[PDB]
């Protein structure tokens, strides 16, 4: 005897990956960015730049 | 203070002289109050 045409379904699930990268900055310059350690000079301006 | 001739000096070189403006202009031609005391 003959056969009937077949059917079928399916699913594929995802998977989780990630990227990351460190970006450390130091205290000596962190005091200069935020202006806390900033002094009123003509020399501290250049170090801030 | 250090500015505009001693500034670049101390920044790139590492040293800075006191009376820089005078030596630069030379190389290339370019009230009180009273107080008591015991004298």
């Amino acid at each position: 005897p003959a056969d009937q045409p077949v059917h079928n379904y399916m699913i594929k699930r995802l998977d989780r990956r990630s990227l990351n990268a460190a970006f450390s900055i130091a205290v000596e310059a962190l005091g200069l960015i935020s202006g806390e350690n900033l002094d009123g000079t003509h020399i501290s301006s250049a170090m801030r730049l | 203070v250090i500015a505009n001739t001693n500034l670049v000096t101390a920044l790139v070189m590492g040293k800075a002289v006191s009376n820089m403006d005078d030596v630069a202009r030379y190389l290339l031609g370019g009230g009180s109050a009273r107080v008591r005391a015991d004298l």
